[PDB]
């Protein structure tokens, strides 16, 4: 029998378990039965298009549940302003063509984009809004917040992990509407692009206006240099107001920043190193008070010492516990003769991710290891202490389990150190991360190997990494690259490219992050006898062409001091050159002489500009991009046929 | 307990691998929907659901894509939610990674769309990040 | 029998329309075309309101010949004019969309209003395709439509 | 709004009667201004631009013809200036843009009342008498590697030649953004560039100028001020700043921007 001759109802739950979105675009031109189970069907959209055209909009996707509003192009453009009374029927445009919305994410560039849009779904159930732009100025504290506060509304999730607002707009918003606050099933204020984070009477505030909180991110202070630190109370305060969490993350702002010289202690100019006013009791307190607890992370960027009595009592207290992230967390495991005591009780962890413990030797990497048996993921960062040793037996204890590791500034543990002592797990292993350290001194077949992560330095070469033991990755399918440093201080490198082409090693690559953000250097003027980002961006990109990339996500090299990332034109010459480019995504700026060049690949559909940092370009006056380029730019790429 | 196939045929079935199909839990028990073959497929599949998983499911897919036609329609009459639920997906992956037209090619499906509905249905797939 | 008095009126001249041409189905180009008439409806001012562009009177009798084309474009059916021809699939859809669209109007709580069946009308494929290449918007002129119905 | 102010991005800032003109240098656009803007807005009505060369404009707007001179950026910049109904206008230039300005003012006196140059220079090409600029053999790397880019984007290939490759350390700072363009218009803007020669025109010039220069500067000789002095037809003032790149109203801001305020702020020159 034929596909066609089937019941409607095993077809649509059938055609439900498409969610590739360019097969379900394939799918929908087969006939008119495929079209229209393939429209009544699709419930996640991610909407592509440009502001001008918003009126063509399409009114087929009447059942998508998830709509994603945060990419209409120009990336970061105020969908809904003041300046233009029509904006308000954008409102009901929207109402009107997809009137089945329970999750909704949109980039709110103005106050008035979330006043017209967020009410029009009264059944609206979870809320993303994004913007890295600046704050718009309001009389008050959280007034645009409090434009989420509608009649007919029953928000449960709220994630603001990515909308830059001030710290008091968030407990002025929920303090104004204790019925909104209390409907809040999980919050995620986990936001990086906070200058400093929620004050201990912010979250007192934030905590006792939403006591049914199941998840609860915040980007907190707890520096004790500052006055309003969080701090014991602070902690007390949310464990006691939200009895019911399942996931507590709570992170000091610098410990989300993607540049290691952020929040690594080592690298900040003798910051950080001090105690916080964190106490083991007051964690055995909060602990107790939190039997629901399954996920929880306290990343801080000030030493927490002796706690491994509170991480004993975590195991006795939380038995649903099965992920713990731990930032600048000493004494987590001291081991005597043979008992396990701290973390190597909590024998139920799944996931375990551990940063700068200076206690951590080798015998407390077997003490974790021979007690969390059940660890499927391991990730380790900054512990000068442990060595190849240790690691490689750890890995042999968890070798039934253990899929995803990841081993970062481990003095003594370099790339073929890590490699060396990732091998127990080598036909297991699915995702790694090393960092690519050449300098460290002192059947080999990755069958399951998916993903790789690279961590490498400005100016270093990638030709390495196959003589480090990453040789024979047939599955190999996602590497992700990302360089830091400053370029400012390097000479002229004296080997003419990175090193891309070695990548040409494993034949399944086809998806790439290459994160040159962090690099800082001189943008279109150099002092004198110095080079500019654009030598440096032709170094990395030379050979991109020569893999059959079909994803590519780029961030350009930044000038701190004038805070601009243009793409440069050795860059746009050489991403030119990778023809089997489907989806190329750049986290920068490029003028219309430059994103013209995009057009000579063929195949290339999604191309688009995301400034996703903090302070975003304000307007085409502060940088290169224009409203026209872009629009100029997607008509000629649509028209291509 | 004993089922009987369509044709005439007899098997035996297990109390558990009787529960696990909703139709047969909630009701000799005839079976005059479903083929001998469709039994001697289902039965082993269903014991080891009531008692290496994956390679061993994998195994136990590798059939023709007719055979997997009646698979789907005996686990739409005996509503096993798992059962079904597993082979949608399996069909479901032989429409992703194709063109249009080697869908029409595999499943052997009619072309209905004028070239006017074709470009108006790729203007509107157009609108999605894909 | 489940529409207001005005759109069963409506309803029935579009009828009576497609019965003169005997162009095999009510097509929801025959009761656009009808709601295009009678400039007392709502449809004019939406249109004209809609567009800048559309403020020009004359552009707005493009529309009908929009309409009118597109309706010469249909083969006659060998029928008798004292007939009911057939209401095409599509202005099912119609009508059910316009009756889901009342009903979610009013969360508390059926006769359809003339504006829901003008919404309704306008997001068939075909009207909107039609729309387009006259340069007007279904989705802009919908929405100022129901913008419009809040006062 | 307009097509000119369209096809060029203008951008109208500011309020009061006074009009201060910003163009940029070729190989940027008006976004190296941002810094001057917030000390000009709240005293004075700002307007920017990008010529038609700018990566930042539409290439398919740029006439090779047209800009094979600085005539038709001359023009650009009146039509611009009419457009928006701007008259006495305080043009503040970067470098052979305020050549073009001043050539434009020459064809229109009323639209100008004063001309503010940073790093101007009549002519590029130094000959035997005329010591004002870069040698001609310096300045043939340029092109050549201007003409390779344009040679390898047209066979699909990426172009890989910079200015950090010059030899001159002063070319690798002057012709830094000459490669921020599309190879094919970097090589019409830079060929029109070297064969510009505003000498004889200098004398024809009346609107009073505001030469502002950099100590010592390694690119552009100071005595070209001096030079301009003694040729400009009209009221002309020189400055030196302790400065240095190509761009010091972006780099160095805190010293160019109270050096450009002075100048712009006072008339009697």
């Amino acid at each position: 029998t034929a596909l066609n001759d089937l019941p409607d109802v095993i077809l649509s739950n059938i055609m439900a378990g498409v969610s590739d979105v360019r097969s379900r675009n394939s799918a929908s031109l087969v006939c008119h039965k495929w079209y229209l189970l393939e429209r009544a069907t699709r419930s996640a959209l991610t909407l592509r298009g440009n502001i001008r055209d918003l009126f063509m909009l399409p009114t087929c996707f009447q059942s998508t549940s998830h709509l994603d509003l945060s990419l209409i192009s120009p990336w970061g453009h105020p969908l809904t302003s003041a300046a233009d009374p029509d904006s308000a029927l954008i409102g009901h445009l929207l109402r009107h063509a997809f009137p089945s919305v329970t999750s909704l994410a949109i980039y709110a560039r103005d106050p008035s984009t979330i006043h017209i849009v967020v009410p029009q779904w009264p059944d609206l159930e979870r809320l993303k809004l994004v913007r890295w732009h600046q704050r718009p100025q309001t009389d008050a504290a959280g007034d645009e917040l409090k434009l989420l506060i509608s009649e007919c509304g029953t928000l449960k999730s709220l994630d603001l992990s990515s909308f830059y607002c001030w710290t008091d707009d968030v407990p002025a918003a929920l303090g104004s509407c204790p019925t909104f606050a209390a409907n809040l099933k999980s919050l995620n204020l986990l936001n990086s692009s906070f200058s400093e984070g929620f004050k201990s009477d912010e979250i007192k505030a934030i905590t006792k206006a939403c006591p049914n909180l199941r998840e609860f991110r915040a980007s907190c202070m707890f520096d004790p240099r500052y006055i309003g630190h969080a701090g014991d109370e602070a902690l007390v305060s949310i464990s006691v107001n939200c009895p019911k969490l399942e996931i507590l993350h709570l992170a000091d702002t610098n410990a989300l920043s993607s540049a290691r010289s952020d929040f690594d202690p080592d690298e900040r100019e003798g910051l950080g190193q001090e105690e916080a006013k964190i106490n083991a009791a007051t964690l055995i307190e909060v602990f107790s008070g939190l039997p629901l607890l399954e996920e929880l992370a306290l990343d801080l960027c000030n030493n927490v010492r002796d706690s491994g009595p509170a991480l004993e009592v975590l195991n006795s207290k939380c038995p649903k516990l099965k992920s713990v992230k731990l930032g600048q967390f000493h004494g987590i495991s001291l081991p005597v003769e043979s008992k396990l005591d701290g973390i190597a009780l909590c024998q139920g962890l799944e996931s375990l991710s551990i940063r700068n413990v200076d206690d951590l030797t080798d015998m407390g990497l077997i003490a974790i290891g021979r007690g969390c048996y059940r660890l499927a993921k391991f990730e380790v960062y900054g512990c000068k202490k442990i060595t190849v040793r240790g690691m490689r037996t750890m890995a042999s204890l968890l070798r039934k389990t253990l899929v995803d590791v990841k081993i970062a500034a481990c003095k003594k543990l370099g790339a073929v150190q890590s490699l060396k002592a990732l091998e127990p797990i080598q036909d297991r292993v699915e995702r790694l991360h090393i960092d690519c350290d050449w300098d460290c001194p002192d059947d080999k077949t990755w069958a399951r190997l998916r993903y790789v992560s690279l961590w490498i330095f400005v100016g270093q070469l990638l030709t390495p990494l196959v003589a480090a033991g990453l040789n024979d990755c047939p599955e190999l399918e996602e590497i992700s690259i990302k360089v830091e440093g400053d370029c400012r201080v390097l000479s002229r490198p004296t080997v003419r490219e990175f090193g891309l082409t070695t990548l040409l090693n494993y034949p399944k690559l086809s998806r790439m992050h290459l994160d040159c953000g962090d690099i800082n250097g001189y943008a279109h003027t150099a002092p004198s006898g110095q080079m500019d980002l654009s030598l440096w961006e032709r170094f990395y990109l030379i050979g991109v062409g020569h893999l059959g990339l079909t994803e590519l996500n780029y961030w350009p090299p930044q000038d701190r001091d004038v805070n601009q990332r243009s793409l440069s034109l050795p860059a746009a010459g050489l991403l030119q050159e990778c023809n089997r480019l489907r989806k190329l995504f750049i986290h920068g700026t490029a003028h219309e002489h430059f994103m013209m060049f995009f057009l000579r690949i063929e195949g290339l559909r999604d191309v688009q500009l995301r400034a996703d940092y903090y302070p975003a370009p304000e307007n085409d006056m502060s940088t290169e991009m224009r409203a026209d380029s872009c629009s100029r730019f997607e008509v000629a790429l649509n028209r291509r046929q | 307990i004993v089922l009987k196939s369509s044709d005439g045929e007899s098997f035996e079935v297990e109390e558990a691998v009787a529960l696990e199909s909703q139709t047969i839990a909630h009701m000799g028990v005839p079976l005059p929907n479903v083929t001998s073959k469709i039994l001697a497929k289902v039965i082993e599949y269903c014991k080891r659901h009531v008692e290496d998983l994956k390679a061993w499911d994998a195994d136990f897919m590798k059939i023709d894509q007719a055979t997997l036609f009646e698979l789907i329609l005996a686990a739409n009459y005996l509503n096993i939610k798992n059962l079904l639920d597993l082979t949608c997906q399996t069909v479901a992956d032989m429409i992703k990674g194709k063109t249009p037209e080697e869908i029409r090619t595999t499943f052997n499906i009619k072309n209905d769309f004028t070239p006017e509905e074709e470009e108006e249905v790729r203007r509107e797939n157009q609108w999605a990040f894909e | 029998q489940t529409l207001t008095p005005e759109a069963a009126t409506v309803l029935n001249q579009s009828i009576a329309e497609a019965a003169r041409r005997n162009h095999g189905q009510t097509t929801p180009l025959h009761v656009a075309a009808t709601l295009l008439a009678s400039p007392a409806g709502f449809l004019r001012r939406a249109c004209i309101r809609s567009h800048p562009n559309s403020s020009h009177p004359l552009q707005c009798r493009a529309l009908e010949l929009c309409f009118s084309v597109a309706l010469e474009r249909l083969p006659t059916a060998t029928t008798t004019p004292g007939n009911d021809p057939p209401i095409s699939n599509a202005l099912m859809a119609a009508l059910k969309r316009a009756q889901a669209h009342q009903r979610r109007g009013c969360p508390e709580q059926v006769k359809v209003e003339l504006e829901q069946l003008i919404i309704s009308i306008l997001d068939d494929p075909s009207v909107s395709r039609v729309m387009r290449e006259a340069s007007f918007s279904s989705p802009a002129v919908k929405a100022t439509i129901e913008q419009s119905l809040n006062n | 709004m307009s097509s000119i102010g369209l096809a060029h991005n203008v951008t109208i800032l500011g309020s009061g009667e006074t009009t201060v003109v910003l163009g940029h240098g070729y190989g940027t656009d008006q976004s190296v201004w941002k810094l001057l803007v917030p000390y000009l807005v709240d005293d004075y009505k700002v307007l920017l631009y990008d010529h038609m060369g700018a990566g930042t404009t539409n290439p398919d707007y740029f006439d090779f013809d047209r800009y094979s001179s600085l005539e038709g950026y001359s023009y650009d910049l009146i039509a611009i200036l009419e457009e928006f109904q701007v008259s006495k206008c305080i043009y503040v230039g970067h470098s052979m843009s305020s050549m073009a300005a001043a050539v434009a003012s020459i064809f229109r006196p009323d639209l100008f009342h004063k001309l503010v140059m940073i790093s101007p220079t009549p002519r590029l090409i130094n000959t035997e008498e005329y010591y004002g600029g870069f040698e001609q053999k310096v300045m043939d790397e340029t092109l050549r590697s201007l003409d390779e880019n344009f040679k390898s984007l047209s066979l699909g290939t990426a172009p890989l030649l910079l200015a950090c490759d010059l030899e001159s350390a002063a070319m690798q700072e002057y012709c830094r953004t000459l490669f921020n363009m599309r190879p094919d218009i970097a090589c019409c803007i830079t060929r029109m560039i070297c064969g510009l020669d505003l000498r004889p025109y200098l004398g024809h010039v009346t609107v009073p100028c505001h030469i502002i220069q950099s100590s010592n500067d390694i690119m552009v000789p100071v005595a070209v001020g001096e030079y301009l002095r003694k040729n400009l037809g009209g009221p002309s003032v020189v400055e030196v700043m302790p400065t240095e790149g190509h761009l010091p109203h972006l780099s160095m801001p805190e010293v160019t921007i109270p050096v450009v305020l002075r100048h712009i702020r006072q008339d009697i020159t």
